[PDB]
RNA sequence: AGCACAGUCUUAACGAUGGAUGUCUUGGUUCCUACAGCGAUGAAGGCCGCAGCAAAAUGCGAUACGCAAUGAAAAUUGCAGUGACUGAAUCAUCAGAAUGCUGAAUGUAAACUACACCAAUUCCCUGGGAAUAGUGGUACUCCUACAGAAA
RNA sequence: UUGUGUUGAAGCGAAAUACGUGAGUUUUCGUGGAACAUCUCCCUAGUGCAGAUCUUGGUGGAAGUAGCAACUAUUCAAAUGAGAACUUUGAAGACUGAAGUGGAGAAGGGUUUCUUGUCAACUGUGAUUGAACAAGAGUUAGCCGCUCCUAAGGGAUAGCU
RNA sequence: ACGGACCAAGGAGUCUAGCAAAUGUGCAAGUGUAUAUGAUUCUUUAAACAUUUUACGCAUAAUUAAUG
RNA sequence: GAUGUUAGGAGGGCAAAUCCGCCGAAUUUAAGCAUAUAAUUAAGCGGAAGAAAAGAAAAUAACUAUGAUUCCUUUAGUAACGGCGAGUGAACAAGGACCAGCUCAAACGGUUAAUCCUUCGUUUGGUGCAAACCUUUCGACGGAAUUGUCGUUGAAUUAUUCCAUGAAUGCCUUUAAUUUGAGCAAAGUGAGCAGGAAUGCUUCCCCAUAGAGGGUGAAAGGCCCAUAGUUCUUUUUAAUUUAUUCAUUGGAAUUUUUCAUGUCGAGUCGUGUUCUUUGAGAUUGGAGCACUAAUACGUGUGAUACAUUUCACAUAAAGCUAAAUAUAUGUAGGAGACCGAUAGCAAACAAGUACCGUGAGGGAAAGAUGAAAUAGUACUCAGGAAUGAGCAAUUAAAUAGUACCUGAAAUCGUUAAGAUGGAACGGAUUAAGAGAGAAAACAAGUAAAGAGGGGAAU
């Protein structure tokens, strides 16, 4: 949100009928460039925006618990079919089956090297390559807002 | 969903859909429930018949816990 | 990355880099060590001192080497004896080289350096 | 250029004498600077810092030897005594805050909070 | 007003932007409270941080049938458990001097709940292997072996609910 | 070596003026978190000063862009200059020392660097030996204790 | 999601046997020198300008125009200088006419004072001049004033509100 | 008849509360898990996940000033 | 009572976002307006803390009853108030966070103020280098106090059981957590291309509990800081380790046996009236004035004024008290579907600055060379100089030359082409010129020779 009183922190006066100028408020005084300039108003420079953004916007949303559970179940089911996983963007043409499951010793490996080796041996070498080479500095003002890179999801 | 708002589709139409003759003034009929019995009387009588006046006696402090009773048929 | 007490804000930490005091600048003016010298002092990098033999491996002068002659922490640059350059007026001046573009080949002896190298043990 | 540790062993007499002669040399340097002479203008900083150092040593000696004079005695001058925050000075002592009547003292002593567990 | 709408009722005729506030920190506060109470129960060395409360009947005809945790046991039920209020407040028993036992059922049930808590108690000596018989109805201090074998056992918090 | 009428208008290419656009950003904004009083032991605020060459800002207070101490620790530099081969050059920390005139401002005043009264005062050596017109104190209200006067 | 960039991105100028009906889209050349897009689908908003005597900034025709008009008045020769109607010197003609552009002060100003340089801008024409710019310097009290006294009056103390 | 000398940039139905209708979605005589709690979650995470077999709202019954 | 430059102390001012008292509008809404609303708000005055204030029932209920305060969900836009118009608007119960209770007065103690303070001394041990600090109980003196400090919470009496007490001897270990400051911290500066310069592109290697970010001559996990992780160090705080002999000094809880039903806040409560405040309505609280109580069998609430009376619940007129709670302030951290120099704070910069006003106050504009100025334009010619030009010169680049990134439009200049009888532009249709153009706007294949690229076949 913008600062609460931004653009309206000046003395208000619109002496403007008979002055041959627009009836917009003007800042008072003299001896400076700002004197007589158009005061607050969305059209004026330094005048404050039309509807100042407020922190009490409806940021979050309430989602029904049943709907959330339905969505999670459906996402699992969708992950369970090959065509949808392929169309999502993953390179799973060398996977044996889409709902692939691995022995519980995967929960015990502790080196990223052997994790990548396991991922490759499952046939996801193309997927790993896609993820690795997808790292890229993004376009726009986002990267000056601690949002530098843009990666794909593996 | 500000891109679905109807005002967006009147973007270059001068009057913003609010009329060229009548215009969009601010409170041209009064504020709130102002005109009841005077110039909004037809609205009040047509959509809220028994609005004005009062009937019945006063229950000073109610304490709805005293008379709360749910019913099963 | 995992501790929240330390910021990862680009603005914040690049302000820190560009307004770092001289003492902190000494640390961020470090550079690599050659292979044999790295194996001899079992450490990877070291801040540069004034009289260390260095080898630049990046930039237009990526081949030659020489002994550092002076260090400008204010400009984040180091200068080596034979990497001078001719100005337009007619006199010579050393070429500023960022320490990240050089590797240490031989470093001078001083009482403090061995105390920190033993600290590296 | 004199360091602050070697003159730490001097008595107040020669400490003040060193200060006096050092001030005299600084005055001579300033006279030369006011004149056309400008070769010596760079020693003014060093002499000024030497004056600051000897003054620091002398003042620290004087303050310490003054504190030794009001060792205990419970009635030190205001500058000698503590310089905490004003409200910290006016705060009740921890003993005063923890003071309790005999009635509640014996209540607490006889029925203190107990540690225990459950099955 | 126009068309068939409910008559407007908004109570926003005063300066309400000053009083608007939004709880951006609800879950942060939840985490902070959980951390604080966890640190409390870690600091008090195995003694539960909950205090025993009686169960009482909610007032009025609407909540006649429901019971809930009340504030503090009464003098009568503490006496029935053989426990003075002064000594009970030092072993995690809440006591209030305002409740009165208007019915034998409430008296007996709170007394038996107190006795269940009492026999589930295991006291830690005040002076590190100087176990004593207690006072004011407080149970006698347990010994070193039973404290050792009970400290590693899961502390039941069912009686608190 | 010669030839275009001039002006006005249109078009293109190249330039002037101008500072849009794009891209930048040690800045802002909002939220979350945590701590939270400073002052007669003289605050906040205001003046006045302080560097070798020095206006502003920043820093500092007659020890005046910094002293001492502690950690790091070789540079610092426009010139001049200062530094070890680490209480030294420079950072950081900052507990010691120092902290001008004011300001609640409080001896009386105030568009005054004006005027009081009381102690003369300060320093050096371990009872002397010096130097200073300099240094402290003196508001109003109130509390506790004390004093001698009162009915 | 899947792409473009030092073998040159965004932007910009001119364009195109280009597409669309149209907002537009896409390409070429030049310039530019560091980022850019996603139309696969969706999410979001401070999202689309010809006007509001709109706001800020910049720029026109008017126009080399209106105008540079009070205070009677200038001339000759020389010096300096790159350059002299308005800098200096000499000569002349005149003015102010002790109710003075003459001497002293107050209020107000604050270094404009002096000397030496000096001309980017200013000195509405010129300018080598200057109250401009730069570097230095300059204000000396027992007797002149303040300081003291009291006035119109102000503030404060004791009370009392 | 009024505004517009010219150009660039900025420039105006939005945000919140509350109600209704419409439509999509989930469940259905039930629906919403409020505040809060737990939990090997704690960069993201201020979100996600969960809720020992009569809390509360709305609905499930209306009508009357009212004892009902 | 005064008075004291007697001794020791305190108050004063700043700062306010949250907090506590007072005082107190109008704009506005009612489509006018006067009650009402705005609003018990803004402005004004005063006073505190890290929170403040409230708070331990003269409470609620009417039930099978609850049990200090505060806050959250809800009750509830409800009961109610209101030109019953506009509008306004609580409480109880319920679910949670947090959870804590107490002391004066009054009673009792006179074979004895058993209390308190000032000043001057004594030691009991300890962490500090020091400076200083924490514990310590024996006094003596001078006072205050019976116009009342301190002890008990009725007083004794048995029974058990607890708690403080001293001396001597020994014991001071381990671990988990929490919290500061420090270190250590993997892997390429490998070819080649194009470059001023790789962090780029191809290709060959790897590290990852580190592929967060920043820097580095262009986009870097492997160049540097740091990051993941880990090791020391600081704070406190749990569990764990050990205590043993002797002694008398006092206190406490409950339980036996008797007394006496004690005390319990006065110009206060309350009532009348006036004003205000409230949803509070024959008055919710407060205040002013008048009148002015009872003594626990009393008196106060039980939301309609009375009289007689049951019942229930509390025990006013004295005081303290942590937590859950709030924080447009200050400081310090961390973030973001935020703004990107006419935006975002007024201020990205020498910004509350320059400047304006007598004053209260008003209040700007202004970011960007380049990788490197430790590359900021050397030299020559012409000019008095500014400047210009070069066969001269830095750079990758000077049409990047300090107004320096890019460099639009308005407006203006140069060159070229065209038009030109009191507007100019334009629509529709062609024509003539001038620019550009081959992607349909012809030619697949075929044979030969030259340069290449691939695929399959052992």
């Amino acid at each position: 949100a913008v600062k609460l009183g931004a653009g309206y922190e000046t003395s208000a006066e619109s002496w403007g009928t008979g002055r041959a100028v627009a009836r917009i408020p003007r800042v008072p005084g003299g001896g400076t460039h700002r004197a007589g300039q158009g005061a607050f108003g969305n059209m004026c420079r330094g005048g404050g925006m039309f509807n100042p953004t407020k922190i009490w916007r409806r940021w979050g949303r309430k989602v029904n618990l049943k709907e959330k559970r339905y969505a999670v179940c459906s996402s699992i089911a969708a992950s369970g079919v090959t065509s949808l996983v392929l169309a999502r963007g993953h390179r799973i043409s060398h996977l044996k089956e889409v709902p692939l499951v691995v022995s519980n010793d995967i929960e015990s490996l502790s080196k990223t090297k052997e994790a990548v080796n396991f991922l490759v041996s499952l046939g996801l070498k193309d997927e790993v390559n896609r993820l690795v080479k997808s790292k890229k500095i993004r376009a726009g003002k986002g990267k000056m807002r601690n949002r530098k890179y843009k990666i794909r999801n593996g | 969903a500000t891109r679905f708002k109807k005002n967006r589709k009147k973007r270059g139409h001068v009057s913003a859909g609010h009329g060229r003759v009548g215009k969009h003034r601010k409170h041209p009929g009064g504020r709130g429930k102002a005109g009841g019995l005077h110039h909004m009387r037809i609205n009040f009588d047509k959509y809220h018949p028994g609005y004005f006046g009062k009937v019945g006696m006063r229950h000073l402090n109610l304490l709805k816990n005293r008379t709360y009773c749910p019913t099963i048929n | 990355k995992f501790n929240k007490q330390k910021s990862s804000s680009r603005r914040k930490m690049r302000k820190a880099h560009f307004t770092a005091p001289a003492g902190l600048r000494r640390k961020i003016m470090s550079s690599k060590l050659s292979k044999e010298l790295r194996l001899k002092y079992k450490t990877r990098s070291l801040p540069v001192r004034k009289d260390d033999e260095v080898l630049i491996c990046r930039g237009h002068n990526h081949g030659r080497e020489g002994k550092v002659v002076k260090i400008n922490r204010k400009r984040y640059k180091i200068y080596v004896e034979r990497v001078t350059r001719e100005k337009v007026n007619g006199e010579s001046t050393f070429i500023g080289i960022h320490p990240s573009n050089v590797v240490l080949t031989k470093l001078k002896v001083d009482k403090n350096r061995k105390k920190i190298l033993d600290r590296k043990a | 250029n004199v360091k602050a540790y070697e003159l730490r062993t001097l008595k107040k007499k020669e400490l003040l004498d060193k200060l006096d002669e050092l001030k005299k040399e600084l005055s001579g340097l300033r006279i030369s600077k006011a004149l056309g002479n400008s070769a010596k203008n760079s020693k003014i900083h060093g002499v000024r810092k030497n004056v600051a150092r000897v003054l620091t040593v002398y003042n620290q000696k004087r303050k310490m030897e003054l504190r030794q004079l009001y060792k205990n005695k419970k009635f030190k001058p205001y500058n000698l005594r503590k310089k905490l925050t004003k409200n910290k000075r006016l705060q009740l002592s921890p003993k005063q805050k923890a003071a309790m009547t005999l009635r509640q003292k014996k209540k607490v002593q006889n029925f203190p909070q107990r540690k225990y567990l459950v099955v | 007003v126009a068309h068939n709408n409910v008559l407007p009722n908004v109570h926003l005729h005063k300066w309400w932007q000053r009083h608007v506030r939004v709880n951006f920190s609800k879950n942060i506060k939840k985490k902070k409270r959980r951390l604080l109470r966890e640190k409390r129960r870690k600091a008090n060395g195995g003694t539960p941080i909950e205090k025993l409360h009686p169960i009482v009947h909610c007032p009025t005809q609407r909540y006649n049938f429901r019971t809930r945790l009340g504030k503090g046991f009464t003098f009568e039920e503490l006496k029935g458990a053989g426990l003075t209020p002064r000594a009970a407040q030092t072993i995690g028993i809440c006591y209030d001097k305002r409740r009165k036992n208007r019915s034998e059922e409430s008296l007996t049930k709170n007394v038996e709940r107190l006795l269940k808590y009492k026999n589930s108690l295991v006291m830690i000596p005040l002076k590190k292997n100087k176990a004593k018989k207690g006072i004011g109805g407080i149970p006698a201090d347990a010994d070193k072996n039973t404290i050792k074998e009970f400290r590693n056992k899961k502390p039941l918090l069912s009686i608190f609910k």
